[PDB]
């Protein structure tokens, strides 16, 4: 049914594929013990 | 690198040091929301695995706008998946946990919009994967995510899954299940 959210769907596969193909968010990562290289 | 894969939600993650606090205790942290498949990815690769997070805590892959708990609107006449992993591996563990979120972000649900987000608790001894619907009473919604999850992770008999309304978990020490896979 049309709507204002049309559908976007993602396999697994195309998700890991995309991943392949590749702010001060990090100090409150670090802070929390979280953050990771 | 300018363009990115648009998602179909914005998603945010959580992270709840403790899973026992005193009722004024907000233990529960937003870490960031995300609108792409490359910032999910981005911010996955810089944050620590569930198998090497402490004890006692909580990873929480939520809607925007709906919390990790159950009295939210979203949340208060819903119910969860649940997944027990005991004696599981690290590695294992991590898996199952990120293709939960794939499954998420990558809308693997016919009713998607019964999803409302994902929760893995850590205890060391036996740890849980949870996934969160809206509504207990729609049945075909609650079915049809249970057999999606069954698939995409793979799972035997030595995990059920099970069905709990959010009503039914209020217990301090095992809880009613209104569906079994």
């Amino acid at each position: 049914v049309v709507s204002s959210k049309p559908v976007k769907s993602y396999t697994r596969s195309r998700l890991m594929d995309i991943r392949n193909g590749m702010i001060e968010l990090e100090g409150r990562l670090r802070r929390m013990n979280i953050w990771r290289t | 690198h300018l363009y990115k894969h648009p998602l179909m939600n914005v998603w945010t993650l959580w992270y709840l040091e403790n899973d026992r606090s005193k009722s004024w205790e907000d233990m529960q942290n937003e870490i960031t929301s995300f609108d792409t498949v490359e910032d999910f990815w981005s911010l996955y690769n810089h944050i620590k695995p569930p198998s090497e997070i402490k004890l006692g805590s909580d990873y929480s892959l939520f809607k925007k706008n709906i919390r990790p708990m159950w009295e939210d609107a979203a949340n208060k006449q819903g119910g969860r998946w649940v997944i027990t992993l005991n004696k599981s591996s690290k590695t294992d563990l991590d898996n199952l946990w990120l293709d939960v979120l794939l499954c998420l972000i990558g809308e693997a649900f016919d009713h998607s919009d019964q999803i409302c987000g994902a929760v893995i608790n850590i205890r060391g001894k036996s740890n849980k994967i949870s996934i969160w619907t809206a509504d207990g009473n729609n049945e075909e919604a609650a079915l049809e995510i249970g057999h999606k999850l069954r698939d995409a992770l793979r799972l035997g008999r030595n995990n059920s899954l099970q069905y709990q309304l959010h009503k039914d978990t209020m217990v301090k020490q095992n809880v009613k299940s209104i569906y079994t896979l």
